[PDB]
């Protein structure tokens, strides 16, 4: 087909398809996303060295 | 005439005696034109017969050569640039893709007579030079290295204490074709130069 | 034609996405949980300064081991560095020009360059013998390729100019997996953890999740209305930050399909050039375009901290895969290790 | 061949028209059937009348249009008719 | 000429037998007044009945070429410099403009076999060093880097730090001169020389 503007048919009928299960996907609440967020970066907080001073022998940038 | 079992090109007016099959090959060829009767041709020789086709008959040997036997390989006394051009007039597209294939594997692999080259400077302090120096790319040509001085540690074992200078042969430019310039292009250009 | 009823069945669609992003949004609890307490201030110093390079410093990549980063700088050179002894453990000169991205293997046998040549080389960090050989020049890019992950070792996606993002066999040489429908110069390709869904930001800022198998834009994250320059996932896979022109970072969420969280600063108006997340993700790093780079709480959205020191813009950030230590591609032409 | 893929436009030229007739003709025909005949025979009239018609309309149409138009006329044919064979004249279903 | 549209030459005793068009593609030609009757052409061969060219049929194929089909490719042995002559013996002005670029574009090619390289030097500071070598003009080469010491700006990262020589090879590719009588340039000459 190209009588309808040259193809122009195919991208609106793409984005619609595409929309569809994009309207379908589970949705989840902003609050629980946060919850989530926040219980893996508190438990991980000790493990990430930024967020605790760094002993002089450790790691390999003081050493 | 228009079906023969073997067919006399008069190519530049001279006979190219070729079978149909091969012209066969491609149906958007002018020859399939030629094979097929619909009479809209009155253009041959007024004594044979024999369809007088007013294209150069130099660069169709090439030219058959590729639609005759597979794979096309030039005479190296006949420029590439007459083969792709006769091509163009037998609408062949394959071979027109090797074509180009081929010339832009001729002027990566030669077109240093316009000394066409490619130069990078590499930084490296004293000791780790033998390491990328000895493990310098395979295909680029190292071509200075120059020591730079330095007040630091009695000017030794600075951390740039030299420049090596490498080449490459080949170029970015076209070898016939390259990447055309595009406006985001340029405008990430001019971003990188202030 | 056909144009106004798929165009009026988008609308509708697009504001059916609107209304289930809406009507799912609840306050995020991060500002809200303000009890939990802040980061404080930690001030990161520059143990390391990678000073091995003329040229500006484009793309910084750190490696699968976080020991070995790869570094591109803009007159064509590629440097994988040895961030724990500051030598060099290559120096490879590209014919490409205007190299923007440099990519790490999940082997670290390979390292993918890209530049405005349209090229994407794959050169092996070591070849039979001991030197840098080219593996691949992936060419038959429409485009200028802007950034580039591995999906594996004969697998890799190229966030190109003209919409493009195809994943290319590495082996074979030519594009497979086909990734059109971006309407932008798609600049920016963020894998996650989980290396199935990437997203990619485009000049039409609009954040792109695509499925790495089937190969449709699995989810269409907008709130920016300016190019995206740089995305970093969550080190979960379900959430990353998103930055732009603009002053403000957008924290977007998966699961909520819509942006979580803001990081934007009226006395700042240096567009937000390089995102990236702690070991934790607790801390969210905000690359600034002038000649420095700032840090957030990605919980709370107040001043971490700032890493200052350049004299001129960052132009790109990494973080070790034990989060221990942080580079920055700078545009003063070192590379700078903040631990 | 002018749509090139276009069905509305030859809908509208030929296909409507064509759909419209044959539904209003094959009503009354088997209703007219249905008042002078009984059911079985009634039956095998349509189907052979369809058999002919379907036959005509192959060569004289293509393939890829029949299937609605076919379609159509067996729904305004026999389902239209549902209720009356059930208890008909001379001959019905109860019967 | 006003029978036989495929008109047959003689050109060099090789009988071309070319259409009227390809030949009244450019008026200017000496064949375009042969496509047509006139009184003083009395030049003729009367055992072919076809008219006579008395030039070689060697050069005369790429004119043809040209001519036919608005372009030509001359062969890898064939002389540009005949082809050229040949060219305005039927006087059309543009051919014979594109075969000398041509020729001379061979020939500042072939310049570089003579001892001819000219060379420049360009100065630099460490930091923009490289940004020259890299994006410096193409179809060129670098030649040497000196490090000169230096006390204004001491040392590195002075502008009068590096100089780097770069050379290509001389060249006449739209064309070579070897002096301009205007008499202004030779005192702007004499002026500039101290």
């Amino acid at each position: 087909m190209a009588s309808n503007n040259t193809a122009s048919i195919a991208q609106a009928r793409k984005l619609v398809e595409q929309l569809k299960m994009e309207a379908n996907i589970d949705r989840i609440k902003v609050s629980k996303a946060a919850a989530d967020l926040m219980a893996y970066c508190e438990a991980h907080a000790k493990e990430d060295p930024l967020l605790t001073p760094v002993p002089a022998s450790e790691n390999p940038f003081r050493e | 005439g228009s079906v023969s079992k073997w067919v006399r090109l008069n190519v530049g007016g001279t006979y190219f005696l070729t079978t149909r099959q091969t012209l066969c090959r491609d149906p958007k060829s002018f020859l399939y034109r030629l094979c097929q009767a619909d009479p809209d041709l009155d253009s041959d020789k007024d004594e044979t017969g024999a369809y007088l086709i007013d294209r150069d008959p130099t660069y169709f040997g090439p030219v058959l050569n590729y639609l005759r036997h597979g794979k096309l390989v030039i005479n190296k006394d006949l420029a590439e640039e007459g083969v792709l051009e006769e091509a163009e007039f037998y609408n062949i597209t394959s071979l027109i893709k090797l074509v180009k294939d081929k010339i832009r594997e001729r002027d990566s692999k030669t077109s240093q007579v316009p000394v066409k080259h490619v130069y990078r400077v590499l930084q490296c302090q004293e000791e780790e030079l033998t390491q990328m120096v000895s493990t310098m790319s395979d295909g680029w040509k190292f071509e200075q290295l120059v020591s730079i001085g330095s007040s630091y540690n009695y000017g030794n074992e600075d951390q740039a204490e030299f420049l090596c200078v490498v080449s490459k042969e080949l170029h970015n430019t076209p070898y016939g074709t390259a990447s055309e310039p595009s406006e985001k292009a340029k405008i990430l250009q001019e971003r990188g130069s202030r | 034609s056909e144009l106004d009823q798929l165009r009026q069945e988008a609308e509708q669609l697009k504001n059916q996405i609107r209304d289930a992003r809406k009507a799912c949004a609840d306050a995020t609890l991060s500002q809200i949980t303000n009890n939990i307490d802040p980061v404080g201030r930690i001030q990161m110093r520059t143990r390391r300064t990678l000073r091995g390079h003329l040229a500006k410093i484009y793309a910084m990549h750190w490696g699968t081991d976080s020991r070995l980063l790869v570094s591109a700088s803009q007159d064509g050179k590629l440097i994988i560095w040895d961030s724990y002894t500051t030598n060099k453990v290559h120096a490879i000169p590209l014919r490409s020009s205007w190299v923007m991205t440099c990519a790490y293997a999940p082997s670290g046998n390979y390292v993918a360059c890209g530049g405005l040549d349209n090229i994407c080389s794959i050169y092996n960090l070591k070849t039979r013998e001991g030197n840098v050989r080219v593996s691949r020049e992936l060419a038959g890019h429409t485009g200028y390729l802007s950034c580039c992950r591995f999906l594996d070792d004969n697998q890799i996606v190229t966030s190109s100019g003209d919409t493009t993002c195809a994943l290319w066999d590495i082996e074979t040489g030519q594009q497979t997996t086909t990734f059109t429908g971006h309407t932008g110069d798609v600049m920016s390709l963020s894998l996650a953890p989980d290396t199935r869904l990437f997203v990619s930001g485009a000049c039409d800022a609009s954040a792109k999740l695509w499925d790495v198998r089937e190969g449709m834009c699995r989810q269409t994250f907008t709130g920016h209305e300016s190019d995206i320059n740089a995305i970093c996932f969550f080190p979960n896979g379900n959430a990353f930050a998103t930055g732009s022109d603009d002053a403000t970072c957008r924290l977007f969420d998966l699961r909520a399909d819509q942006e979580l969280m803001t990081y934007s600063h009226d006395n700042i108006i240096c567009g937000i050039t390089s995102v990236s997340f702690s070991k934790s993700g607790r801390l969210l790093l905000a690359g600034y375009d002038d000649f420095n780079c700032n840090v957030w709480d990605a919980l709370k959205a107040d001043r971490a901290g700032v890493l200052a020191g350049h004299d001129n813009r960052v132009s790109c950030l990494g973080v070790t895969d034990d989060g221990m230590a942080v580079a920055t591609g700078s545009w003063d032409s070192f590379l700078k290790i903040w631990n | 061949i002018l749509g090139l893929e276009g069905r509305s436009v030859y809908e509208e030229d030929f296909e409507a028209p064509f759909l419209e007739m044959s539904a209003e003709f094959f009503q009354m025909e088997s209703q007219k059937f249905l008042a002078e005949n009984s059911a079985s025979v009634y039956i095998k009239k349509v189907e052979a009348r369809i058999n002919e018609e379907i036959e005509r309309v192959m060569h004289c149409l293509d393939k890829s249009t029949e299937e609605p138009i076919v379609k159509v006329v067996e729904r305004e044919l026999i389902s239209k008719h549902m209720k009356t064979i059930v208890e008909m004249e001379n001959s019905g279903l109860v019967h």
